[PDB]
């Protein structure tokens, strides 16, 4: 789970983050264990310091979580980032890793959502699907 | 005399009315 | 049946190299759909030179 | 250096330097050629 | 006399352009020292003007009411030197540069590295295509008849339909 | 949300998944071969529509397509 | 922490002026805080109209300037009515339940702005043409 | 400590064959035609392909030698064409009457009509570069001294070009030779700037002051002794300012008051020429030298004494600003771009200061009466300055993407500006909108008032007045400052604030530029247009790494066009695209500054003086009531003063008329690239590759459309070139005819 409360990094700043959208619906939180006391750029402004931790950071967008979750895998090789999205004034817990593994890795039990059993040149003309509820790419 | 009454009616007053019903029709919800 | 090194013409109408000549680099010896790998002299807009086609999209102009 | 002069910007320039100077010297001895006489 | 255009030898507006061009240079000459170097450059400019009015009078050009030589392209052979004769003189030169760069690219494309030889130009193959480019009105005739000047549409790449 | 459809000319290259900035995509085993993979989009509500998954697909005229549909707050990429 | 902590952030010298203005003041009802807001803004709004007007050296300029400023307040009554018609639809409750968050008093606030706005426009007409 | 490497790079032509040799991305061959533009884009960006800061900095050092070569080559051409193809000898005899000229035009197709009646017995182009007035202040009287200086620059150009070969191929210094900023600041201050102003102070005393003392006595440029005779013959230097007879004994015994005749503080304009007194500028650079030589002994070196710039920043920290300047020295001795942007900011900010200080205090003799040059000298250095300030916001943004390190910057003054950037940008956002309403709308108000027949309701001097009292006061404290607070000065710092009309020839050299209601409006137009230009560039710097929109904008790069059509559409989000947008606004800002200048002087300042003393200006004092409306800017400035750039066909000014229309073309041609987008042309070219593939001759280098980033770049390049060269042609054809 989210394990809130967990210690925010030693930061103190950033006008650019977590405004009034967060309190009404859907903010996010990325949780990781940083194996140093080192500085890292935030998507808001740049520094904080990562704790020994159990480190947690409440971010506004999921796009800002995967951007920070890419920096911890690139620069510090801590790939244990585990993002969430909150409860009653939020929507959906445990966004990533969604099936216990990274999405670039294969995992059996996943189902091919959004797959098509055809090419793109085999897409029909929109005149054939005119005045119907079908769309020219759905199957 | 009728120009002096009609042109501030549809120059000022009548746009301010139709702006009001539109702005309520936009930001209402079912 | 196309073999490796054969100079083919592409009939895939969506492809960048439609109705153009390319040489098959290899074919996959399994039942995988689109096994025919053709290498082209001309790069597409993503600057690549290969693609996987089927045998229905290629011919044997040799 | 000869393989440098075969490159496109230099050989695009010296031939354009040649073809301009062709046209420049023509208008000095044959000025104001409107029509074929 | 094809559109009310009087010839320039009897056109008085054209003969009056000369009277004002030299009067605008003689007054430019009237202040300078007579033996000076800007003095002789104005007489070289005055006589270069007289070599274009006498060149246009004797050539049989057509001057309007303004007095400027008009050109007549419907092509008549009495006015053939305006557009028809330098146009034919153009078309060989442009087709020379055209067929040279086309013959260069067909020779280069059937090599090991074709894109390399477009950057650095092979002076053997460049001067070869000049030799194949001078004969282009003859060379394109047997090229079009042989069937290898154009390509059929199953060989070119074409957008989807 | 924007619609993301993955076509069968994919090769299991895994490049569009790791180029996704909002973690929409994932890799899944294939039915008819049970060895190769294909991309899949189970989280299309997160899709901003940046089309970075199309810039990474190596196939000629890419196997994954993004059709920009209705714009929610996630797909508009709004921090407010 | 998400908010930046400058030395003048959360200063009591300006957090006491915010807590005592008639938009955040605790004791007021929406009829009263619309009157206090309306009395302040209508008082200065007739300022620029009488000294910077299309007619300023007339009989004539103090009345028509103040006639213009009550023209703004009757426009801005509609804007406060339209903002309440839109943002409080069904009197949409929220997490704070103030006049600004949920509606809950809003029809009185616009009339309070109407009374104090048209008052101080006319009140400052007295101190300029007379007094 | 000098440390170098011996022969790291050979002097071969193996890499002259292959274009693109430097990068792993290039030199494989152009598969498409973007490679031709990818090559010319990332050549002199050494930081991308070379990943060693030692190897990068050697390329940068020896490349400035090549740029030092081309300036010296350009300077020799300035001196050669003054020697051979100029009327400089005849001009010194009559400097007011004869127009300065170089660049004779060849007798070919008709461009020998540009060789006009320029003065005396010479025919050429009336030039507006001020080299005739610069060489007269240097003391030059014959063309042989120009001819040897043209040779002297070419040998110096070869000397710099050899030094760039030597210091990269043969003896390339290490990284530690470049990171020594304190010894570099010591050397450039006292040596480059101090001795450069000390040695030039030697020229103005021994050479410039003696010949100008006889030239302003007006004998002849032939009767005047050659300037080596003022060094040899000490009786000749004694008949003019007789204080040279005492030698250097007033200098070493500190009895400097004996130099009161060639080291003055006269401080005005010469009544014979209309330039600054040369004995002022002789005393000037001598005082500048000692301030620069003394300041060059400040920073620490290997001798213990001296300031350390790393320990000045440590313990310059307050309670507002966290860790202070700790880290900005380590940033500045590693980032070549943060060094470039700051040195570009104050090079371009200086270049506008040079323009403002040279029309009001004309340094050269007969520069003030030469209205044809003083306007072009202003408008040049303003335009040069604004390009460099955009390069400051450019290279500050390139610093943020790859040279910014978050580990080195925690709670310092780079971190704390990148943490409240939403407060900086939005408060900058408001102050443009406040200034755009309250400066441009006061013109829109004045248009509407004069259109409606209401001239008593606009902002004017016979209307609602907006007098500039904060600037009119500063005109008062600087016009009444000679004798009270600068007591040794005989006259004021300039005649622009207040003073007499200095009339050299029949024309005004300088007169007090008054300030009124119109001057309040334009100076707030300038305040507005600058603040938007700051706003675009500073938004590019502070958001170069990330935003709320794209949190990994530094992972994508400094120069990338978009992140796609998602997030609503993310076109022009990068740091490069803010530099691209700021270029127009810099063009928008500076072109009003040059329109303000060109009509302020023509109406109120520049003009003729009659034999009694009354002044009749050029445009006749129509800036006061015309330049408060946009129609008066259109009718009385752009329409009324372009009557010389269009009536110039058939005269000697005809190439200004052809450059006028020819720059309207390139400006309007640029909108083809700016307004449109790439993917139209990539499918238009697909119809043209077909019509070449039909006849079997399509090139193997595949044709592509220009990229999105290039199409923006090729559109802003022709936009500025189209509008500056229109302003070039309009300014030149106007002031040559009337001034
Ligand atoms: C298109 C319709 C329209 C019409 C008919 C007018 C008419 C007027 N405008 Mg204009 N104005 C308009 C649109 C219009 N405006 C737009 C679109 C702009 C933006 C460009 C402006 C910008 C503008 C400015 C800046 C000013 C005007 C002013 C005026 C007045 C000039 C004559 C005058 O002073 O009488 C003398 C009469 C008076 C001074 C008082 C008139 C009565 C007031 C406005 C209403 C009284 C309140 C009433 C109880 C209820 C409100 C009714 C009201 C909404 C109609 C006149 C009433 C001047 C003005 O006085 O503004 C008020 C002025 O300074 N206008
Ligand atoms: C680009 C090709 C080109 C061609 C075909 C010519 C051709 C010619 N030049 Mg020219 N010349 C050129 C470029 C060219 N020039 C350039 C670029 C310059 C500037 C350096 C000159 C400077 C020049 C001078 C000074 C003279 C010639 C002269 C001549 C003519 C005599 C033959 C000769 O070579 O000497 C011949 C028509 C001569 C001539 O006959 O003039 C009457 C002559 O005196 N040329
Ligand atoms: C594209 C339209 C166009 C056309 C049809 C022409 C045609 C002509 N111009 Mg014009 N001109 C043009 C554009 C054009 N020009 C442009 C864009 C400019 C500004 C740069 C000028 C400025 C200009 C001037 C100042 C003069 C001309 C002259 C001429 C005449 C050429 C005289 C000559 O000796 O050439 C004959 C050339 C040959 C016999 C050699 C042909 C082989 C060459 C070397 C091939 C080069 C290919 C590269 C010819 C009628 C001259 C004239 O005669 O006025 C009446 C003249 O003095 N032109
Ligand atoms: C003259 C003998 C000579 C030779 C044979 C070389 C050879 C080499 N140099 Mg060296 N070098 C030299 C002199 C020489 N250099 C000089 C005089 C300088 C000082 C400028 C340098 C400074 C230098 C640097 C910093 C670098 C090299 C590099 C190189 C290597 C590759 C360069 C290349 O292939 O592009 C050839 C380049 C050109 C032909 C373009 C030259 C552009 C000139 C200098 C200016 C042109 C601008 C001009 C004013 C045009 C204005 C616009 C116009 C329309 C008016 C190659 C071994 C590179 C290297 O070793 O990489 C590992 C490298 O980074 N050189
Ligand atoms: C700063 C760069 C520069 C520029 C833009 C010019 C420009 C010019 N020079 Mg100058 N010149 C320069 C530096 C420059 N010069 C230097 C450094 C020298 C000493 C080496 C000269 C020595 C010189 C002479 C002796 C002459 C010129 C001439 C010219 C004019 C004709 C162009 C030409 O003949 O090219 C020819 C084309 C090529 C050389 C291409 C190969 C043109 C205005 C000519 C002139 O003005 O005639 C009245 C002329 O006679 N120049
Ligand atoms: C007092 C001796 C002295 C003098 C007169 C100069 C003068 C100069 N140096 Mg400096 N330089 C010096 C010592 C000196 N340097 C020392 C001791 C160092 C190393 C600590 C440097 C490191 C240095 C670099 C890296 C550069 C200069 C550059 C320059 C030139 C500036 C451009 C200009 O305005 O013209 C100028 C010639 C610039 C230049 O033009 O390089 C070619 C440049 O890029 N210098
Ligand atoms: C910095 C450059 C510079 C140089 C190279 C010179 C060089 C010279 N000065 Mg000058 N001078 C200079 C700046 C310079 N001066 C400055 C800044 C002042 C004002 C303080 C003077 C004031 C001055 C006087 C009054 C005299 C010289 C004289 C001399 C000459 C003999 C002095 C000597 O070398 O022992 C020598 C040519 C003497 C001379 O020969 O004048 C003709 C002489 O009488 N100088
Ligand atoms: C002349 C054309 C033009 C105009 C009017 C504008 C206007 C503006 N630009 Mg734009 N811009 C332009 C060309 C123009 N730009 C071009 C060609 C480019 C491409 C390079 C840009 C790229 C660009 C950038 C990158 C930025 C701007 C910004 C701005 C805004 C500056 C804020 C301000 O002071 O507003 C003041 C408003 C005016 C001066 C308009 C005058 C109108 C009068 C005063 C009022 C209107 C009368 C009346 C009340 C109308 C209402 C009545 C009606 C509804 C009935 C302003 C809206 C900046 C911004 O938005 O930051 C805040 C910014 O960063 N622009
Ligand atoms: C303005 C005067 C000013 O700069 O005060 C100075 C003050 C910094 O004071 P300190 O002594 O904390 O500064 C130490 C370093 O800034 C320089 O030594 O600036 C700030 O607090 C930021 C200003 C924000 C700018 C607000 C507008
Ligand atoms: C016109 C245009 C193009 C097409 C322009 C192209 C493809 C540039 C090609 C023109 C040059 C002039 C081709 C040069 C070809 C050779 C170098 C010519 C050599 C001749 C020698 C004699 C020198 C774009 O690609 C584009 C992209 C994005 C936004 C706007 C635009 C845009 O406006
Ligand atoms: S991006 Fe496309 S081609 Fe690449 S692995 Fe995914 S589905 Fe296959
Ligand atoms: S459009 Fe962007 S966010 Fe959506 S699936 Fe593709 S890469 Fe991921």
């Amino acid at each position: 789970t989210l394990n809130l409360n967990a210690p925010t990094p030693i930061f103190g700043g950033s006008t650019g983050g977590l405004l009034r959208k967060a309190e009404v619906e859907e903010f996010y939180s990325i949780t990781w264990t940083g194996k140093s006391e080192t500085v890292f750029e935030l998507p808001t402004g740049g520094a904080a310091i990562m704790r020994a931790g159990e480190n947690l950071l409440r971010l506004a967008r999921k796009e800002q979580c995967i951007a920070l979750g890419a920096q911890l895998k690139d620069k510090f090789k801590i790939t244990d980032y585990k993002i969430y999205r909150v409860y009653p004034s939020g929507e959906v817990q445990f966004l990533h890793p969604k099936d216990g593994v990274f999405p670039e890795k294969v995992n059996p039990g996943r189902v091919a959502v959004g797959s098509n059993k055809r090419r793109i040149g085999q897409n029909p003309d929109p005149a054939k699907l005119k005045f119907k509820g079908q769309e020219t790419f759905d199957s | 005399n009728l120009p002096s009454i009609l042109v501030p009616m549809v120059g000022i007053v009548l746009p301010a009315i139709v702006m009001a019903l539109l702005f309520v029709y936009i930001e209402t919800d079912e | 049946m196309v073999q490796r090194g054969s100079k083919v013409r592409i009939l895939r109408k969506e492809s960048y190299w439609y109705q153009e000549i390319g040489t098959v680099a290899s074919i996959d010896q399994s039942g995988i759909k689109y096994p025919v790998i053709v290498r082209f002299e001309k790069v597409n807009y993503s600057n690549v030179n290969s693609n996987n086609f089927s045998l229905d999209e290629v011919v044997e102009v040799e | 250096f000869s393989k440098y002069l075969s490159t496109a910007p230099v050989i695009g320039t010296l031939t354009a330097f040649f073809l301009a100077g062709l046209l420049i010297e023509i208008n000095r001895f044959n000025p104001d050629l409107l029509v074929y006489p | 006399d094809v559109a009310g255009l009087i010839p320039c030898s009897q056109s008085d507006a054209f003969e009056r352009r000369l009277k004002n061009t030299t009067q605008r240079l003689e007054n430019r000459l009237k202040k300078y020292e007579p033996g000076s170097a800007p003095a002789e450059a104005l007489q070289k400019q005055i006589d270069k003007t007289q070599q274009r009015f006498d060149k246009y009078r004797n050539s049989g050009l057509l001057c309007g009411a303004d007095g400027l030589p008009h050109l007549i392209t419907d092509g008549r052979w009495s006015h053939a030197g305006e557009f028809t004769i330098p146009g034919l003189l153009f078309l060989y030169i442009a087709g020379f540069i055209g067929w040279s760069g086309r013959s260069y690219l067909q020779a280069v494309a059937a090599s090991d590295n074709s894109t390399e030889k477009e950057i650095i130009i092979d002076i053997p193959v460049a001067l070869q295509s000049v030799s194949k480019g001078f004969v282009w009105p003859l060379a394109a005739l047997q090229e079009f008849s042989s069937g290898k000047l154009t390509a059929r549409d199953e060989e070119i790449t074409i957008s989807p339909r | 949300a924007h619609t993301v459809k993955i076509y069968d000319t994919c090769i299991g290259c895994t490049q569009c998944v790791r180029a996704c900035p909002t973690d929409v995509l994932e890799m899944v085993p294939w039915d008819g071969c049970r060895a190769n993979q294909i991309a899949s989009a189970p989280r299309t509500e997160d899709c901003v529509g940046c089309k970075r998954c199309e810039s990474a697909c190596p196939t000629d005229f890419l196997s994954i397509r993004v059709y920009l549909g209705a714009e929610t707050t996630r797909s508009m990429g709004l921090g407010y | 922490i998400g908010h930046l902590s400058t030395p003048i952030s959360n200063s009591s010298a300006v957090n006491g002026l915010l807590a005592n203005l008639p938009a955040y003041r605790k004791g007021l009802t929406p009829r009263l805080r619309g009157l206090e807001i309306g009395m302040a803004h209508g008082y200065f709004l007739t300022g620029p109209f009488v000294e910077l007007g299309p007619l300023r050296n007339t009989d004539g300029g103090i009345l028509y300037g103040s006639l213009s400023a009550v023209g703004l307040v009757v426009i801005l009554t509609a804007c406060l009515a339209l903002y309440g018609k839109a943002n409080f639809s069904g009197s949409s409750k929220s997490k704070d339940a103030t006049l600004w968050e949920s509606g809950e008093g809003w029809s009185d606030f616009v009339s309070g702005w109407l009374i104090g706005g048209a008052g101080s426009v006319g009140f400052a007409y007295l101190l300029l043409q007379y007094i | 400590k000098i440390v170098i490497d011996k022969d790291p790079v050979s002097t071969s032509f193996d890499k002259w064959a292959v274009p693109g040799h430097f990068s792993r991305t290039l030199a494989k061959g152009p598969k498409t035609t973007t490679w031709i533009w990818n090559l010319h884009a990332d050549v002199h960006d050494f930081d991308s392909y070379t990943s060693d800061l030692e190897e990068v900095s050697r390329k940068i050092f020896s490349a400035h030698f090549g740029h030092l070569a081309v300036v010296f080559i350009w300077l020799s051409g300035a001196y050669f064409h003054g020697a051979r193809f100029s009327n400089y000898e005849a001009w010194l005899s009559n400097p007011t009457t004869i127009k300065p000229s170089a660049q004779v035009v060849w007798p070919i197709v008709g461009q020998e009509i540009l060789n006009g009646d320029v003065g005396g017995g010479f025919q050429g182009i009336q030039i507006t570069s001020g080299l005739f007035q610069m060489w007269r202040a240097s003391g030059i009287t014959t063309e042989l001294q120009l001819y040897v200086t043209a040779i002297g620059a070419l040998v110096m150009a070869a000397l710099m070009l050899f030094a760039g070969w030597f210091h990269y191929h043969k003896a390339a210094p290490k990284l530690e030779w470049f990171q020594n900023a304190e010894s570099m600041m010591n050397h450039h201050l006292g040596g480059l700037f101090g001795l450069g102003s000390l040695s030039w102070a030697g020229h103005q005393i021994h050479v410039s002051l003696p010949v100008n003392k006889l030239l302003d006595s007006g004998v002849s440029p032939q009767e005047i002794p050659l300037p080596h005779e003022f060094i040899l013959n000490k009786d000749l230097i004694a008949q003019l300012y007789p204080s040279f007879g005492q030698g250097l004994t007033p200098f070493f015994t500190l009895n400097w008051n004996e130099y009161s005749d060639f080291l003055t503080f006269k401080g005005g304009l010469n009544p014979v020429t209309g330039g600054l007194w040369l004995s002022d500028s002789a005393h000037h650079h001598l005082a500048i030298a000692v301030l620069f030589i003394v300041a060059g002994h400040m920073y620490r070196t290997n001798w213990g004494i001296g300031h350390s710039m790393k320990e000045m920043y440590d313990s310059h920290k307050g309670p507002f600003t966290g860790e202070g300047h700790k880290g900005v020295y380590e940033i500045f001795t590693n980032s070549w771009h943060a060094q470039l942007s700051l040195n570009l900011a104050l090079f371009g900010s200086l270049s506008i200061i040079v323009a403002h200080h040279m029309y009001s205090m004309p340094p050269y003799p007969y520069l003030a009466t030469d209205y044809a040059t003083s306007l072009c000298l202003f408008t040049h250095h303003v335009w040069i300055g604004g390009f460099l300030i955009v390069g400051a916001g450019a290279h500050a943004a390139i610093f943020m993407v790859r040279d910014y390190d978050p580990a080195q910057n925690y709670n310092n003054l780079v971190d704390r500006v990148l943490r409240h950037r939403d407060a900086i940008i939005s408060h900058l956002n408001w102050v443009c909108i406040f200034l755009g309403f309250h400066s441009f709308g006061l013109y829109i108000h004045n248009d509407t008032m004069r259109a409606l027949g209401r001239p008593q309701d606009m902002f004017s001097d016979a209307a609602i007045q907006l007098q500039p009292v904060f600037a009119q006061w500063v005109q008062g404290v600087n016009s009444a400052a000679a004798g009270n607070t600068a007591p040794n000065a005989l006259a004021n710092a300039s005649y622009a604030f207040g003073g007499d009309i200095v009339s050299v020839g029949g024309k005004v050299a300088m007169m007090p530029i008054s300030l009124g209601t119109a001057d309040f409006l334009v100076h707030h137009i300038h305040a507005f247009t600058i603040h938007v230009t700051v706003l675009i560039l500073l938004k590019g710097v502070l958001f170069a790494r990330n935003s709320r929109l794209i949190p990994d904008k530094a992972n994508l790069g400094f120069r990338f066009p978009c992140d796609g059509p998602g997030r609503g559409g993310t076109c022009q989000v990068s740091a490069w695209d803010h530099v691209f947008l700021g270029l127009f606004w810099m063009y928008n800002s500076l072109s009003v500054v040059l329109f303000h200048f060109s009509w302020k002087m023509q109406s109120d300042v520049w003009g003729n003086v009659t034999a009694d003393g009354a002044v009749s200006h050029i445009t006749g004092n129509n800036f006061a009531q015309g330049a408060i409306t946009i129609n008066g800017w259109l009718r009385d400035f752009l329409w009324a003063q372009a009557s010389q750039v269009i009536q110039s066909y058939g005269s000697a000014l005809s190439a200004y008329g052809l450059m006028f229309l020819g720059a309207h073309f390139i400006w309007a041609f640029s909108l083809m690239f700016l307004f449109s987008g790439r993917g139209y042309w990539q499918e238009l070219i697909e119809s043209i590759v077909w019509a070449h593939n039909k006849l079997k001759f399509a090139p193997s280098i595949q044709p592509r459309a220009l990229s999105i980033t290039q199409g923006r770049a090729v559109g802003v390049a022709h936009y500025l070139l189209g509008g500056i060269a229109t302003t070039w042609s309009f300014f030149h054809a106007r002031i040559i005819s009337v001034g």
